[PDB]
Formats: C-alpha cells, structure tokens, sequence
C-alpha cells in the first residue's frame, strides 16, 4: 500500500577471476543502478487546494 | 648393468638420469617439492618404466633415483584445507641395502596431480610382472604338459629330453625357449622347474649346455644335456640370439654422497644389530645395546 522510499534499484553480479596463486579465483563484485518510471506506483487523479 | 630398478641413489649424474635403453617414461609433474630433506628446493618429478626420479629443476646436481623393486610402502596423503588448494603430499617408503628410507613429495601446485595414480598403478605392474626380470625356482610355471605364458611373451621351440645337471633322479625334462626366459621342468613331479629370464642369463655356451647367470642377482651355473649334438648347438644358437635380440631393447614386462643421511625412515639410524634371542619375551628380538634393557626401553 505505501509507496517505496525510492524508484532505484541496484543489480549486483560477483564473480571470480581465475590467478595463478588461487585456482579458484579472487572473487570480485561489481554493481549497477537503474530507475523505475514513476507511473509504476501512480496514476493521475484530481488534484486538492488545500 | 641395470640399476635403476634395484637401487636408491642420490645425487645421479645426468647419464643415469637418463631413459635406460629398456626403460620408458611414463608421467612427469613439475613445481614437486622435497621434504624429508628440509632444503625448500623446488623441483621435478618423473615416473618412469622402472623407477622415480625427482630432480631439482634449478640446480639438477641434486636428485634422487627411487627403483620399484626397492619401494615397499608408496601412500598419498591429501591433505592441506582450504587454506590453499589440497596440496597433495606422496609418501614412499624404501628398503635398499638393508637401510630404510624415506621421501615426502609435496605438490606445490594446488591443484591434485595425476601423477601419484600412475605412480601406484605402475609401481602395481612392476609387481605383478617379476617373472619377467627374475631367477624362478620350483615355481608354478606348468598348467598341464603346458607351460604358462606372460602376457608380453611367446614360446619359440620346445625340446624333449633334456636332462639336468644339477639333480640325479628327477632329470628328464621339457625345455621351453621363450623370448623372455629359458624354461625346464621335469616330465615327472611337474614342480621341479626352473625359470631364466635373459635379463639374468650372461653367458650360453657347451661345456653339455651350460648356462651362466649374472652374479649380480646370484651366479648360478645350469647345466643341461640333450642327447642329439645337432639340436644341442641348434638350441644354443636360437637361445643366444634370442639374448642378444632382447638385450638390445630389454622388455620388462611393466604393462601400462653424504646427502642419503637427511633420508632416513627410521632416523639417525642405518643398521640393524644382530637379532637374538629375549628370554624376557620369549621372542626373536635385535640385539639390545649395552646399557639398555627391555624393561628399561618399554618404561616411559
């Protein structure tokens, strides 16, 4: 029923890169942001005064 | 002469270390460690046909040449949690010259190797194989008038007849001349029979068929009398060229100074004193030192 705090939203991939001291890899993370449209949560309606 | 597999030697020089005619590699890891000598120095593997032989792959000078028919106890330990890979360690345990030895092979490498399963599998082989490269006596040869074969091996001729000249009762025997081994057995008690490979054959020749066997691995002199001359030499020719034919390539069967001090099994010691007899025990015991006793050696 509440609307979120914010529209962001964050997908994080991590990973492992193959080294010669570890043959199972460092493992790694990186991540990246998107913005959801406003028109998800609302809708138009009419608009008050006061 | 071949040495390779019946010693342990140390510090080989780069001929030694070195594919015998006979001999054939058959794995090989690098980056293999040596402990139970506490050097830190880097080095080489290899797995061969007859022998293991771990070399340092900095300063070759220092190596180590292990034979199969030396090593009695050859285990793997894997080991070594997530710390780091499992470092796999290989455990071989030796008796030459009536010393025991010891050597712990360390794969720096995290990774597991393969090389510590052909290990055991040929070292398995070697085993399982001796009737190749090895002096018989009264063994089980024979299934029925038959003999039994090798399984690299095929009988060239057999000879009636032939005596022996070693015995006075249990003589008149069956001659089976193999590319491996010269093989007699008696035509009655079938368990009299005698196996030669030509590893171990030095010298055919008529003294009234003597064979002459390397002292090496004890010298025997077998002597054998056919009744026609004409066979006789015949046979004499067949079985010296088959010597030489096999001593150009041997086939072994295998289907598939001060440093030796750091390598002891048992440690800081080298020789067993005689062993006598414990009236404590009652059992065969070696002989106690001077000061020492049995009471006074089982106390903590």
């Amino acid at each position: 029923s509440y609307s979120p705090p914010e529209l962001e939203g964050n997908a994080v991939v991590s990973y492992s890169r193959p080294t010669e001291r570890n043959p199972d890899g460092i493992p790694r993370v990186s991540q990246c942001k998107f913005r959801l449209p406003l028109k998800l949560v609302c809708l138009p309606g009419q608009p008050s005064k006061t | 002469a071949l040495w390779e597999d019946r010693d342990v030697r140390f510090d080989v020089s780069s001929q030694q270390m070195k594919t015998r005619p006979g001999e054939v590699l058959i794995d090989c890891l690098d980056s293999v460690e040596d402990t139970k000598g506490n050097n830190g120095d880097r080095g080489r593997l290899l797995v061969t046909n007859l022998r293991i032989v771990w070399h340092s792959l900095a300063l070759p000078r220092v190596n180590l040449s292990i034979g199969y028919n030396c090593i009695l106890n050859i285990t793997t330990r894997t080991a070594n949690s997530k710390l780091r890979g499992q470092t796999e360690a290989l455990y071989v345990l030796t008796k030459c010259n009536s010393t025991r030895f010891e050597f712990i092979f360390t794969n720096l490498v995290p990774g597991s190797p393969r090389l510590y399963t052909s290990l055991i599998a040929v070292h398995r082989a070697y085993e399982t194989s001796k009737m190749y490269r090895d002096f018989k006596l009264r063994s089980a040869l024979i299934q029925n008038k038959q003999l039994r074969l090798l399984p690299q091996e095929n009988v060239y001729n057999k000879i009636n007849g032939v005596w022996n000249l070693s015995s006075d009762q249990g003589n008149l025997g069956t001659f089976f001349i193999t590319n491996v081994r010269i093989v007699w057995h008696a035509n009655m008690n079938d368990s009299f029979n005698v196996s030669i490979p030509y590893l171990q054959i030095r010298s055919v020749k008529i003294r009234a068929l003597v064979i002459e066997s390397s002292q090496q691995s004890g010298g025997y002199v077998l002597g054998f009398k056919i009744d026609p001359v004409e066979k006789l030499q015949e046979s004499v020719k067949e079985i010296n060229s088959l010597h030489k034919v096999y001593s150009a390539n041997p086939i072994f069967g295998v289907d598939y100074t001060d440093a030796f001090v750091a390598y002891f099994a048992d440690g800081n010691k080298q020789q067993d004193r005689e062993p006598v007899f414990s009236e404590e025990l009652g059992l065969a015991i070696e002989k106690l030192k001077d000061g020492f006793t049995l009471q006074g050696l089982w106390e903590v």
